[PDB]
This record gives C-alpha cells, structure tokens and sequence, in this order.
C-alpha cells in the first residue's frame, strides 16, 4: 500500500513540476507578444 | 474625489485613465451605474480597475470615481438579526427593493439610518478621550452596545447631545480639534484592530458538548478545526455550539458554497432558541452569506468582514465565536483571485501566500484585553472541506499547522448513529496541558488525572479491536472483555449526546466530571471484582449499569442529588458481590 | 447603421477594429465582406485606439479593404415568449424547425442575475424520472441539480431523453394538490454530432413529448461560442417560464464536458494564462454561474430542477470538470462500465450514486412512509451482496452461510429486475412494489433497518406475481 | 545627515515599484517608503538602472500612490546595533524589543548578511556541549561549532524539545582541561512563525525555571509581515557571531521551524519573475538556506563557538 | 453542399472480425483507431483498404512512412477488388504527404481527401476515408502557430484545434445528395499518441 | 557500441538462399558520429581496423569537446554522402548514426535560443520533422542497383 | 592540447574494496558518484584524496559545506603518503568555492581545477581531480541563464548544460605530451542529485 501511494505522490509532483514550466513559458510568450507594440511605438 | 474616466474594458479589468493621486487597493465606482472595483496596478497616469461584477455593456469615457478608502466595514450598532454578504450588503433590505434578484449596482448601506436608537453618553465636556474609550451606551435587542471612539482618534470632548432618540448619521459628541464622532465607524478589513495586550489561553470555551470540552478542549481565544464530508452531522454540530456555548456574540460567516446548503441554514438558523432568555438566536448573531454564484471577491473578503466585526464586538468587552464554515471554497476563491492577477502557482495551484492569507485569518483571534480596559475574545471555530476528501490539500496542512484544535467528523460515526460524529482517534487538542489549573480549581484537583484515565481506556479498546474484530467479545479473556465492554459504556453514554434533547444537549464540567468518575469508579472496582474471581456474567447483568446508562438524562439542579446515590449504589452493588 | 470600415489585423479568430469608441464591450457585430456575405461576432477589449472582435464563424473572405462591422444588439438578449414550447433552436437561437419565429413577449438578457439568498425555499419536494433506481434509492427532488457521472462509451444520451420524455411531478401524492401547475422541459444539447442529434430529433418527435419541452441544440462544427451561450439561453428560458408563469422546469444540459473544452478554447483564444491542468481559472465561478441558477424561491410557486449530464474524460473522479461540477452541485449518479457490458439498461449502479437532497424530498405526504428506510435497506444489501459474491470465486457456493446465499441471489434478482428496466416506464409505486418484492427474499430480522410496522405492512410479496418485472 | 527624499514613482504593481531617475542609490540599499498620510513603509532597492530602480516594497503596497508617495534612504547596508546587555530580553522579528523594556544602547552596529568564513581560518569543531536528552548525548552528539537539524512531523512534539535543551542544556568543562570560570555559555532562540500559544508556551518556558537570564529571544508570530521572518535568522546568527566572536561565549542557536523560512522565501521570491525549483521553492534556495547555515562554527586563534539546532517539520514525512 | 443527412443503418463491413462483431462502424459513421508505436495502426488501416466493401477508398497518408505508401502502390495492383473483377487499386485515390516533405501541407493533404471523397460521395458511391495520422496534422498546424508568435493552449497546440477536427469529422455520413440518389463517407482515423 | 560494431562487421547478404545469383557484394560504411568521448572512437576505430573496413568506409566524426551546433550539419552531410554512392555509384551503404540523443539537445539548444515553443519535456515542437529529414533518406528506389541501410544508435535517457 | 590520446590500461588503485574490486575506473578514466544526503560521499572523496596511486590530486570543491575544507586542510599535513614519504599535503591544491561564497564563481572553480590537473598531466604526472557536487555547478549555470533571461529545459537548467557538462568530462584521459612523455588526468565527479 505505501509502495503504490510513494508512487503515485512522486507521479503527481513531477506532472505539477511540467505544469508549472509551461505556466512559466506562457507568461514569457505573453510579456514577447506586448513588446511587440511597444516597439511598433 | 479623484475623478478619471475609462479608456479600456477587457474582462473584468478597466484600465481607466486621468487618476493621478488615486490610492492603491482602494475602492472605486467604475461606469454611469456605479460598479464596485479595487484599483490595483498604478502605471504613469492611468490605473487598473478589478471590477466586481460583469462589464458587459461599458462603453468607453464613462466616468470613474474614486471612494479614497480601502475595502472597509461599516462597525456600529444594527448588526445584530443581520444576514449580510461578502462586502457587507444587506440582502434583506436587497429583497426589499429589487425583488428575488440581486442586479448589478444596488447601493444599499450597510446599517440602519432610519432606525432611531436611544443614546446614553458616560462621558461630559471637558474629559480627555483616547482611542478605545467607551463614551456611550445603546440598547439593541436586550443587549448594551457599547459605543466606542475608532481606535486612532483622540482629543479633547464638547458638545455631548443629551439623552434621547437618535439616529445613526448624528453626531453625538465632538472634539476640540473638529472631529466629530458619530455611532459608527469604517475599519479597514484586512488591518487588525488594535488592542494593548493579547492575553495567554488559560480559560476554556465551554462548548456545550461533553466531548470537546472533556477530552479535546479548545481554551477561549483559541482556534479550532472542524472537517465538514457529507452524513457526519455537520450541521447540528455547529448549531448546538452555537446555542449551548459560552460566547455571548455568535458571527457565523459562509464564505461561498452551495445554494441548497446554505438556503437551509438561512431558514433553520433564525428559529432556533437562545437558552438563557427564551428569544430567537440571532438577536445575538450576525450571519455573512455567500453562494457559489456571488462574485470572487466578496466570496474571497467574506472572512475578513466576519473577523473584522467579530473584532469590533470584541473591543467592547465581549465573548465572540466565529465559525467561519467551509474555508476551503475562500481559499479557492483566493485561487481564482491569483489566477486573474497572472501569478505563478505553488503546491496545486494555490498562490505562494496560501498559508499566509490564513495565517492572518486565524492569528486575528485571542483572549485579549482591549484599549479600554476590558477583556474579550474572538475564539474561531473554522471549519475545513476538502474535495477528495483527504487531508493532505495545501489548505487543510496549512489549517493543521496553524490551529490549535482538530475535531475529527467522520461519516461512519454518524452512518453507526453515534452522535456527535467526533473521531478521538484521529482527532487532538493542545490546549490541555495550558488548561491545566482552570481545571484544578473550578472542577475538581485530579480532573486531569481521570481525564487521562478515560483516554487511555480509549486507547486500549482500539488497540485490543484487531482481536475483537478477528473473534468477537465473548471469546476474550476476562479482563480485556471488561476493557472492551467498559469502552462501550463510554461510547453509549458518555461520548454520545443527543442534542434535540431536553437536558442532554447541555453538559456542563461537574455533570461531565460525576458521570466520569462513575464509569472510572465502576470500572476500577468490578477490575477488583474480577481479581476476586467473580465471572464476567454477573457483572453485565446488573441494575447498578440503568443509573449510569440514566447518569446523562440529568438536570444540573438534580445531578448532586444523583451523583452520590448512584456513587453509594456502585460500592454497594460490588460489596455485596462475592 | 454607423458601419466601421477600415480595420487592421485579422488573424486566427480575431480582427481589430480601428475608430470604434461606441462598440460596447460584450456586444454583438455584424461582419460583411466585400461579397456580401454577413459573420457575426463578439467585441472584446474594447480601447480608444481599437476593438478586437472575435468572430463566430471562420474568417476566409475577409480582407482589409472591403470589411464592415456593424452594431447588432449592445448586450446578448433572447426574446422570450411562452409559444416557444415546440420549438427547436441552435445555441443563439435562431428556430431550426423551420417553423416561423416567435414574437417575443420579453427580451431578456441571457447572463443571470443571482438569487437573492434569502429568497429561496428549501427543496422539499419530489419529481419522478420513470427510472426506478433514480426514483427510489437516490431521489430527485424539485429544485436540485444533480449530475450523471457518465463515461466514454456509456449511453448518456439515451437517459437524457428517456429522463426527458418520461419526468413527470405526481401531486396525488400530497394532501390533494392541484394539476393547476404544469411541467416543462428545456433540453439544452451542446457538443454533439449529427447521429445524436437526428436521435433526439426523432425521440421527441416519437413519443409526443416535444410539446412540453423546448430544445436549444448545437453540432459540433456550429461555433464554440454558441456552446458557451447555449446554456445561458437554456437557463433564462427556464427562469423565465418557472418564475414567470409558475412551471415546474427539468434542465437537461447534456455533455456539460464540451462546454467546459469550449471554454477552455475561447479563453486561450481571448490571451490569457490557463490555471489547474490547462483550464481557466475562472472556471468554478463562470461554471457555478450556470450549475447555481436552479432552485425554488420564496413566494413563487414554480421551480427550476436541473440534470447536467458529464462524461469524466478518463473515468476519474478526480479531473477538474468532474471534480468542480461535485464540488458545486448536490450528489451525483454514476453510470458504470460494468453493468453497460453485462447488458443492463440505464446502467446506473446505487454504490457510488448519491442524492444529497434526497431526506428532505421523501417521507410521509411526499411519497410513503417507508421511502428512505427502504432506500437504505437496499443499498446496505447490494452493497453486502457484492462483496459476497465476490466472495464466491475463491470459497464455494456450498461453504457458505445461508445468509450469504440469500444476499447472493439478493444482488442477482436486484440488478436484472431493478436496475435493468429497459424502457418501461415505473411510477413510484410500482418501483417500491418491485422494492418489496426484493426485500421479501431476505428474510425478516435480517431487515434491520426499516420499522416493524412496515414490514408488517408489505413484507412478502412474489415477483412472479407483481409484473412490474416479471 | 542629510535627507534626499526622491518623489516621481512611475509604476507600482505587486511588491514592486519603479522609482525613476535614482540612479544616486545603490544594489541593495534599504530605503523606507512615505505614504501620503505619514506611514512610512520599508523596502530594499533591486535593479538599479538610469531610468528607474525597482524598490520591492517589505510590507504590502496598500494606500500608496504616484503623488504625494516619497521614497528616502536608510543604512545602504543592512546593519544591526548589537551590544552586551542583550542577553536575558526579547526582540521582534528585525530586533525591536518586545518585552516593556527600553531599547539597547548599542555598542556595534555590524551588517546582518555576514562575510563568509575563511576555510583556512576556521578549525575543527573538536569539543562536547551536552543537552538533557540521552540520545543526544550518547548515541549522536552535539559537537560545540557544528549544525544538526531536528527533522520532525506535524503531531510530532518539536517545540518541546526545542523548549527543554535550551533550558538543560550546558558545556561541561570538568570532563576536560578545567578553566571553568573561563568559557560561559549562552543561548539565542529564533521563531520563524509561531501561534500565539506557542508565544506563550516558549515565555513560560524561558521564565519559568530562570532559563532566560542566558539566553535571547528573537520571536515571530504569524501576523507579521513576511520579511520579519525572512530577516529573523540572520539577527539571530548575527547577535550569535558577534556574542562568540567578541567575547568569547558559546553560543547555541535554535532555529525552531525552518519550514515557515523556506515558505516566506517562497512567498516573497515570487516577485523576481524567476522560474521556481522542484515545487515552487525557488532555485537560488539552496544558497539562501546556505548563507544562514554555514555561518557556525569555529574560528582558530578565538575560543568561542556557535552551535545551530534547526528544527524543522517535514511537511509529509 | 447536400439535400439530406440520413441515419446510419448499415455496417461497415472491415473484416476483421473484432472491429466487426464487437465494435461496429455503420455506413455513415466515424471511427478512429488511437495507439502507441509498434500497435497495429497502419497494418489496420491497409487491412480495411484491402478488404472492406466500400465502393471507393481514399487513402490519405498525413504525415507518415514513404515506404507504407510504396507498398500501397506496389502490392495493391496484384489484387482483386470484392464486389468487382477488375484490381484493387482501380477503386483507391492515393494522397501522400510523407514525413520528410514539406509540414505546412499537411492540412493542405487532410482536407483534399475529404474533399475528393465527398465528391465520390455525390455520385452515389459509398467512400472509405483512411486518414491516418491526423496528430501529425495537429502537430504541423503548432509548428506553424509557433511562427504566428501565438499563445497556445495545453500541450503546445493551437487552440482551434477542436474545432478544425469537429468540422474535418462532421463532414461524413450517409447523406441523400442533390441528384437525389444516396450516398456516404466513412472516415476511419489513426491518432498517433 | 559492441553490438553495432558486430552488426558491421559480420552483415552479409545470403545470395544463395534467395535465389538472386552469387556475387558476395560487400558493404560501404558510413560513420557519423556526434559527441562520441574518447572511448567510443577508439573503439569503433579500432575495431574497423582490426576487421579491415577503413577503405571502404568514411567516418564524420564529431568528438564530446567539439562545438555542439555543428552536430546539427553532421548527419546530414553523411546522408548526403550516402544517398551519393548509394544512387550514383551503386554502392549498398550502411549508415551507423551514433547517438541521436546529442544530435536532439543540440536542436533542442539552438530551438530553445530562439524562444520557440516546445514539444514534450522542451524539445521544440518540429523534431519530428528534423528526426524525419535525417531518417527518411534512406532504402531502395527503382531499378538501381544501390541501398542505403540505416542503423541509428540511442541513449534513452531513463532507459 | 596533446599528441595522442592513448587508451586506459592500468587502474586507479581507490584503496577501497568495492570501487577497485567490483567497479574498477582505470588511469584515465571518468567517473560519477551520485547518492542523496548523509550517504557517504564526503568520505568517500576524502578517502581517494588520502589513498590513491596518483601523483597529484586536485581537489575541486564547488557548492558544498566548509567544515570539510578545514578537514583536509588540518588532518593532511600530519599524515603521509604512500609512495614518496612526507607530507601528504605536499601533492594536494585544493580549490574551494564554499556554499556561502559567491555562486558565480563555483563555475570558474571547476574550469580552474581542470586547467590545473591538465598542467599537471602535461608534466608526466597521474593527476587526480575530485570535482565535488557538480550539480552545484549545473545550479550556478540555472542561475546565470535566469539572470541571462533563457529559455529552461527540464526543471530550470539551460539547454547547454549537457554540452558544458561533456567538455568538462572530456578533458579527463591518458595521452602522450607535447614533450615526449606520457601523462593521464581522471576524474571522479560526485553528483548530488
Ligand atoms: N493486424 C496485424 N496482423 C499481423 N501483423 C501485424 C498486425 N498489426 C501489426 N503487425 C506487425 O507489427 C508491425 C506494426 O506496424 P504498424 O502497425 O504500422 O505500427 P504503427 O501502427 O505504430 O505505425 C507490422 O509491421 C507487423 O509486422
Ligand atoms: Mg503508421
């Protein structure tokens, strides 16, 4: 029983860890795509 | 005051244009109609507006006033038979003008101006006042409402109005420096109201219920945690500690749930019984209201309003509960807050100051004597709901780091119709080693000694249950039968407690502390039986077991009229045995 | 009608609009090409220096010299009338019946106003399905959402229209109500295909129960955006109809699951970063926004009762649409795998079901005294009837007790005489009839938990004698 | 002095701030932050530019505006004034005196973050400070100059172990080369976010059995502000290295709940826009758990020491 | 464009005899075959174009293997169509865009397949759609939303995904066309996971 | 490493059991290697001038020091070289394309400079499109003599 | 820069039992030892410092606790090598970057290291390089390309990381000098995941 449940906790966090690092890439995207007007000026 | 108009709408974020000198965090009307909305994000000349409510049908040059003042309460007499919201709106007066629903921009205010009060000043001109102060006294519903000057104000006092019919915009006294003072005040909700000293937890809150004040005691101006899953009698739980307890101010604050589960709160709450006069309950009750389809941010602020004026009835010298139901739809709507705001997430998808944000909801709640001189408290009783259903969320680990009680529902409890559906095995207290000469002086001097007796007699019935479980109870020994048989005498009398009862929905410390010493008494004599040699059979069987079984169906002017007799009864019955 | 030329920027979905200060945000636009032909589409972010519009169709043949936008209807209104009880529309609400359009009594807008908390009743009484084990062991009552839990290739669309077809409120069961209120049907369909929805054209057009319900469908290949104001017109036609002329609603929103994708879509269309496992953030409000505008009111006489229907994407209970849509509404009843591929029509099995409202909506002038204790008795004995059997595979028939023989043959006749119904249609009666007639092969005193008045009552009964199933 | 109030912020968002032609200020400077009514705020001075520099605010940005906002500047340095007569009172979270008592006349005012030690100036931790607990004598051992941490859960009683080997705990120097009126001993207790009871519980504690008279207390509850408790144990290793570097004390220092430190770093490294770690802690925390960790231990050619208990919770075990 | 949009009442009749008996496809319906690498999709897929009863098959190659095209065009001459004498590859369209040719026309090459077969399905035919690969589709339509300088939705894809593969299967389905006779596509589809 | 070595060194086709004739036609051997240490190289050149196939094979060689775009051209210029004695000299070209998990961390550098949106776990989203151009240049064609055999060679990460 | 790189013939005696025995690394070998906290691996690297055949050890501390550093600085002077006699110190350089010093300079560390076990080898010695807690370097590389504002791959490293990581590990081998003589350098990385 704790085998399975060590498992499915470290399954678990490394999917948060990818949700998180495309979290962090969309508000990069995002702040790339409003320097495009302030450099159209 | 300051005045600038929209230059753009999406969603629910205006960025609005032209207000220089506008504060941060600080309320403002957006639109012609006048929508509510806190003014995050100053950048050059313009200002982002979160607004409340939907935008759909701004144009754009529309004007945008603003307030000057933070997200703020309205503290002062009329509170009390109140159901109110997240913001502090009264949703009966709401009913009163626009029918069954609630459209957008109704501006109701938050108390009464057209109900005249009966002012009585205890100050004359010529004293000195400081913040705190008390400086006059009104009658609410039997209930001296204490006026106090707002805790950063001070001077010196003239023109004091006499004693008559006022109402609540009049001024009532006024100092030497302008400054007049009316009954009423707006506090800020996410300040804490000061006070001088914050006390240390050396007195209980006598709960009602023979449990939480026996084995898992609380200690007013302390914190607790109750879980809310479906079945565990959730509901008459937080209803008899309201009814039955020791506060005087109950503020009971549903931060956003179902429609269904609260619609049956606001129809059995105001016909219950408050025990000490006869009246209804919530002449002394103040009720935050949410459902689920209210906006985030009265959903998100409906705690901070319930702790700001369970403060302010603190500050007059008051016994408070709060029970904050259901803090795991707030913390979601503080997740929902940060995900409009563009924030990284943390543990699921909760903001880095989770823990935070509920660190300043529970720590605003102690024994504490205020700036008059007096001494109060505002003793949280919040509860906690997870979806799974496990207590390994973010929220419910950061509730458990934070409080200082836990009182384990759990269905199967109630499913087995043992009510309340407290699980002692799972659930703690730390208040009882700080609890300890309360105790020794107004119960009895070996209260914590048998205390623990009855905790260790619970905790060998379910340490020997694998065996029961295994067998069954007739093939056990002798002695570990009588453990099991005398933990199922704690569990069918003195645990369990009908609370739609007359006189068992109240049990106070020597009722709980006679009926504790019987069962201990009877157990520690019929062990002595035992070691005689006397079988099992003889020992169930007995009528002296009817008197402790009837030991809770006692009125508190009988129980020392009961208590000996029965205690006389047990050495009697187990001298005459052989 | 003040029509906006010159425009800049047309990609993907959106297109910015130059000069337009009088597009109120959330209004609607008319977009003609230079062909002549007319999109439709919404204004978001609305500024001084241009408006985005995100158009419903496909944008193919617009350009940027020959585009105008023109103002349609600065907020997204319905007209609503009480002779739209026959009809069939898509998503806005256009009739696809062929049929003449309404003359509309109201134009009311489509986005809810809440419920004023203290103006609601508690939902205290019933309304029967026709499907047994919806009707007794977990009941609906008037004024509750409830969700089924449905699967992949489970038939959710065929109790959606048998609910549909067969809801019925019986007042005989009170002291003497009056028929003086009637029964409504609003059947929001979103998402679904054009097999399913020549389905539920036919199943309505069949049985004659398309003159008391009336249908907002959308296909798939129709514009997401209808998706998302699909169920608001579904639920302002129901608000309207029960608080405005006293009916009782049944809100059937199928496939709540393709409301949410479409959600999902249209808020990464309209720029903005997604919270818990890519939906939005918003989702539990801008989702209990349409789960929380069912219930009674005080002072009124009708109600609003509303069925979402949701398949769980990979049979979890724990994905967010599922997890939220629990999270909001009050218990659920669960289609399971395995009673559909034994062959058990609706398969609906009772263990993981439940009625949170149920207790209030039962009893004595509601439906029967014995309503909830026979409830309970059937659920604790198919679910020790399970585990028996299950118990079997590795012990034996013989080396059991008799006890567990008789809870056997319990769960054996319970889940093809209750369970299975096929398409008869029970009253209330009739299915505590067959209730009885499966308690009886249980002997009495293993009844532990009903009274002995009503096991007096109706204890021993035969089903080959009944033929509620024979 | 003289004081140099820049007006002219020109965007203020979370935290953050963006004064504009500052470039007079310095990385790192610590600047306070008048409102428009009087409160003056804290804040410390990031990216510093020729067009603006980015103060992060210390407490929350709540009445602030573009006007009437000035911002001044205090102590570039983060420095702290320490003296003697420490020793037996209590402190707040940045080291203002909580107890009804009149502030320190300080005798050195030294910065908080702490030049590293150099490894050829340190020496082994080669001696024997004794706590009450008998596993922590025998078994493992406390060495006088090294760092353990107490790993512990959340119904685990830690405070209490913390409470009682600062009260019993003692360095016994008749097992050795006497000089026993030489070396004394002295204890510096750091809460990082602590309830109300358990405020009360350490003050009964330190006063109950006359344990306070060598020790000083650096208390933080949970209403305050989050850079208190970022800012706790770096006041607290400070007054140790000055105590045991100065005049030759022992220190034992008590870091009681490291886990409330690493979620406060969490909390207010969400403002830099940098990625976080494995979940959510920020990659740099290794180094900021470093800086505060590596500052025990002991120096050759002095004869004091300091010694760190860190105490935290697992939050799963 | 179309008259009407009949029931399904009819199978498809692949062969194989799970896909058959079990899980059926009828004659105006969708089906689609989802799995890993090294699974049984493209063996599948040649399998129903060898030997299911659909008057004409459009076989479209979106994104995949030159040499699973090269024995399409090698081995199916030696065949015998069912229902006909004349060879199995009288009665097939071919559309292949393999994997090493340009990625922008691979939606070019999921939509001229569907096209084609709604125009045998005009004539009164009954149409097989073998598509396989429409992740590739999904995955070439992200490579150019990169470019766009987009935001997407989860997983990288852009989000008019969904709609693109509403309105790609939506186009099948027993249809009574404008001549008045009938006629149907089927569109079996491979998801590569 | 061994077992591509072996696969070289002892593949021959069975002229016999197929019924084509005789000839006993030998394999051109073309190398490419990216980010190979030391202890590979001198092993596989070893081994190929122990079993006598370096004139009759080119080697692209690209050790772990080497910079790490030009890992991008590598491939290519030998699949360049093999479709050339493959399809113009009629040669049956085995091509050994050492560790193609270097080959996708360079790509996933210089994609990843270009701030470009990714597929799974980083690696941008036209690497299919990149392992397909290098992978796809290779088997028959029609009525020439010549082939090109492919053997890549991966590191799977987490195995 | 070398004449010839030659292949590894001859062990790197650990004096261990299980790292010579079981799982030998050669004169110019590489090798990796992870393990979590409280593992070893500090004794373990001190114990290839102490009792090793090489000539010359270059002890390369990045990123880890100090107290180790004063530890071989005041237990080696007493001690004695077992090959020439004397001190054993008299053959260590040891660079230490301690937790607490700047984290930017953790990655010249290791690049200072390995120049100087390079000139070492360049003499006709067997040089020695412990590099300690290169995961500490990989977090300086995190550091830096967050301050550089890059795009991450898998949990906050730069894409680089594998390419810096294998030109530090490729440095490492026996050769032949520009001298004449032959010379080896290996290196034991201990990985602290
Ligand atoms: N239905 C089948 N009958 C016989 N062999 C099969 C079948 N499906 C797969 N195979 C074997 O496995 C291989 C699978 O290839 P394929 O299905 O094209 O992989 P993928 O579906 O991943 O592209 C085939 O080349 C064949 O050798
Ligand atoms: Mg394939």
């Amino acid at each position: 029983i704790p085998g399975i449940r060590a498992q499915i906790r470290f399954i678990q966090q490394v999917l948060e860890q990818r949700e998180r690092e495309d979290t962090f890439r969309l508000k990069r995207i995002k702040g790339k795509i409003e320097a495009r007007e302030a450099e159209e000026e | 005051m300051i005045q600038g108009v929209i230059q753009k709408i999406a969603g629910p974020a205006v960025i609005a244009k032209g207000m220089l000198g506008a504060r941060m965090y600080d309320i403002c009307k957006v639109g012609e109609e006048g929508l509510v909305g806190e003014i995050i994000r100053l950048d050059g000349d313009t200002a982002f507006v979160q607004v409340y409510e939907d935008t759909s049908g701004l144009k754009v040059g529309e004007p945008v006033v603003s307030t000057g003042l933070p997200l703020a309460v309205e503290l002062g007499p009329g509170m009390l038979n109140g159901i109110y919201d997240g913001i502090q709106r009264p949703l009966e007066r709401i009913r009163e003008k626009t029918g069954i629903y609630i459209t957008r921009g109704v501006v109701v205010h938050a108390l009464d101006r057209e109900k005249k009060w009966a002012w009585t000043p205890m100050v004359k001109p010529g004293d000195e006042v400081r913040g705190g102060m008390v400086l006059g006294t009104v009658p609410e519903f039997g209930f001296t409402h204490k006026i106090l000057v707002p805790p950063d104000v001070r001077g010196r006092v003239k023109e004091v109005k006499p004693a008559g019919e006022y109402t609540v915009e009049e001024p009532v006294v006024v100092l030497e420096d302008g400054t007049e003072l009316k009954m009423y005040h707006t506090w800020p909700v996410r300040r804490a109201r000061p006070v001088q000293r914050k006390l240390d937890p050396n007195t209980p809150f006598l709960t009602g219920m023979r449990i939480l004040d026996v084995l898992f005691p609380v200690a007013m101006g302390g914190t607790a945690a109750i879980p809310g899953p479906f079945g565990s009698g959730k509901t008459v739980t937080q209803q008899s500690l309201a009814k039955w307890s020791n506060a005087d101010v109950v503020v009971y604050v549903g931060c956003g749930e179902r429609g269904n589960e609260m619609t049956d709160v606001l129809v059995e709450f105001p016909e219950l019984t408050d025990p000490k006069t006869g009246g209804p309950l919530m002449h002394r009750t103040v009720l935050i209201a949410n459902t689920s389809n209210m906006p985030v941010a009265a959903r998100e602020a409906s705690i901070y309003v319930g702790v700001t004026i369970a403060e302010y009835f603190r500050d007059q010298g008051f016994s408070v509960a709060l029970m904050a139901d259901s803090t795991s739809r707030w913390a979601e709507a503080l997740r929902e807050i940060s995900s409009r705001l563009e924030e990284m997430p943390a543990e699921e998808g909760y903001p880095p100051y989770l823990a935070a944000r509920l660190a300043a909801f529970y720590e605003r709640a102690g024994k504490v004597i205020t700036l008059g001189g007096e001494e109060g408290a505002v003793t949280i009783v919040g509860a906690v709901s997870p979806p799974g259903g496990d207590m390994s969320e973010p929220v419910t680990q950061s509730t458990l780091r934070i409080v200082g009680a836990f009182w384990r529902l759990d269905a199967s409890l109630a499913f087995r119709r043992h009510f309340p559906a407290i699980n002692w095995n799972g659930s703690y207290s730390l208040f009882t080693s700080a609890l300890d000469p309360w105790y020794r002086e107004n119960v009895a001097e070996d209260y914590p000694e048998l205390r623990d007796a009855i905790s260790e007699l619970l905790q060998r019935e379910a340490g020997l249950q694998e065996i029961v479980q295994l067998v069954g109870p007739d093939a056990l020994q002798d002695a570990e039968r009588l453990v099991i048989e005398v933990g199922r005498i704690i569990r069918e009398d003195f645990l369990q407690q009908n609370a739609y009862h007359e006189v068992d929905a109240y049990c106070s410390m020597k009722k709980a502390y006679g009926i504790m010493k019987m069962i201990l008494a009877f157990y520690k004599e019929a062990e002595a039986a035992i070691k005689r040699g006397v079988s099992i059979d003889e020992i169930l069987q007995l009528p002296v077991l009817e008197r402790i079984g009837r030991a809770r169906y006692v009125s508190e002017e009988e129980f020392p009229a009961y208590f000996e007799e029965a205690m006389k009864e047990i050495q009697g019955a187990f001298k005459a045995l052989a | 009608k003040k029509e906006y030329t010159g425009i800049t920027y047309i990609s993907g979905p959106l297109l910015f609009v130059e000069n337009a200060k009088d597009l109120a945000y959330g209004a609607i636009v008319d977009i003609k090409d230079g062909t002549g032909r007319v999109r439709g589409g919404q204004v978001i972010e609305v500024s001084e220096e241009y408006a985005v519009i995100q158009v419903f169709e496909e944008t193919t043949g617009l350009d940027l010299a020959t585009t105008s936008v023109s103002l349609v209807e600065d907020v997204a209104r319905l007209g609503v009338s009480k002779e739209m009880l026959g009809r069939r529309f898509n998503g806005i609400g256009k009739p696809i019946d062929g049929l003449p359009p309404i003359t509309p009594e109201k134009r009311l807008p489509i986005t809810g106003l809440p419920l004023n908390p203290v103006a609601r009743r508690k939902p205290e009484q019933f309304i029967q399905t026709g499907i047994s084990t919806i009707d007794v062991m977990n009941t609906l009552v008037r004024g509750q959402k409830l969700p089924i839990f449905s699967g992949s290739g489970l038939p959710a669309n065929e109790i959606a229209a048998q609910i549909a077809r067969q809801a019925t409120v019986r007042p005989d069961l009170s002291g003497e109500g009056e028929k003086e209120e009637p029964f409504a049907v609003v059947f929001a369909a979103m998402g679904i295909t054009q097999r399913e929805l020549s389905y539920f054209i036919q199943e309505f057009e069949r049985t004659g129960a398309l003159s008391r319900s009336v249908l907002f469908l959308n296909k798939a290949d129709d514009p997401t955006i209808e998706r998302i104001l699909t169920p608001r017109m579904a639920l302002t036609v129901a608000e309207y109809l029960a608080f405005e002329h006293d009916y009782h609603v049944l809100v059937i929103l199928t496939d709540m699951t393709n409301y949410c994708e479409a959600l999902r879509e249209i808020g990464a269309a309209r720029e903005e970063i997604p919270g818990r496992r890519g939906y939005p953030g918003y989702m539990y409000t801008d989702l209990a926004t349409i789960y929380e505008r069912a219930g009674v009111v005080e002072g009124k006489k009708g109600s609003v009762t509303q069925i979402p229907i949701l398949s769980m994407p990979d049979d979890d209970r724990t994905h967010p649409i599922p997890d939220l849509t629990g999270y909001i509404t009050e218990g659920q009843i669960q289609l399971s795998r395995e009673l559909h591929r034994k062959g058990i029509y609706p398969p609906i099995d009772p263990l993981p079901s439940l009625s949170r409202l149920m207790n209030n909506g039962v009893g004595k002038g509601k439906t029967r005294e014995d309503h909830k204790q026979v409830s309970d008795q059937l659920y604790s004995a198919y679910a020790n009837g399970v585990d028996i059997r299950k118990l079997v595979a590795i012990i034996g028939e013989d080396a059991l007790t008799e006890n567990d023989r008789r809870y056997l043959q319990f769960a054996d006749a319970f889940e093809r005489f209750f369970i299975n119904q096929g398409q008869q249609n029970r009253s209330i009666e009739e299915s505590l009839q067959i209730a009885w007639a499966l308690l009886s092969m249980l002997p009495q005193g293993e009844l532990k938990r009903i009274s002995k008045d009503h096991i007096g009552k109706y204890y021993g009964q035969k089903l080959e004698e009944i033929w509620g199933a024979p | 002095l003289l004081k140099k109030e820049y007006t002219g912020i020109t965007y203020i968002s979370g935290p953050l701030l963006f004064v504009e032609n500052a470039k007079d200020l310095a990385y790192g400077a610590i600047v306070d932050i008048k409102d428009g009514t009087g409160r003056v705020r804290g804040g410390q001075v990031i990216e510093v530019s020729e067009e603006y520099a980015v103060i992060q605010v210390f407490e929350e940005t709540t009445g602030l505006d573009l006007a009437t906002t000035s911002v001044s500047l205090v102590e570039d340095v983060a420095r702290l004034g320490v003296s003697k007569e420490m020793l037996g009172r209590r402190f707040n979270g940045i080291g203002k005196p909580i107890d009804g008592l009149p502030p320190i006349t300080p005798e050195k005012r030294l910065p908080i973050t702490g030049l590293p030690l150099n490894p050829v100036a340190r020496r082994k931790p080669e001696q024997f400070i004794q706590t009450g607990i008998s596993t922590i004598d025998v078994m493992n051992t406390l060495v006088r100059g090294q760092k353990l941490p107490i790993f512990s859960g959340s119904g685990l009683p830690a405070n209490e172990i913390a409470a009682q080997i600062a009260r019993q705990a003692t360095v016994r120097p008749d097992l050795s080369g006497e000089g026993e009126k030489e070396e004394p001993f002295a204890v510096v207790f750091a809460a990082m976010g602590i309830t109300q009871r358990e405020l009360s519980y350490f003050i009964q504690e330190f006063e109950r059995t006359g344990a306070l008279s060598r020790s000083v207390l650096f208390l933080n509850k949970a209403d305050d502000p989050t850079i208190e408790r970022i800012l706790t144990p770096r006041m607290a290793l400070t007054v140790a290295e000055y105590l045991a570097f100065e005049h030759d004390y022992h220190v034992l220092v008590i870091l009681t709940d490291m886990t409330n430190y690493c979620e406060a770093l969490r909390e207010i490294g969400a403002a830099r826009e940098e990625i976080p770690g494995r979940r959510g802690y920020p990659g740099y925390m290794y180094t900021d758990l470093a800086t505060i960790y590596e500052r025990a231990g002991v120096v050759e050619g002095k004869k004091g020491s300091v010694t760190q208990i860190p105490i935290l919770s697992m939050p799963d075990d």
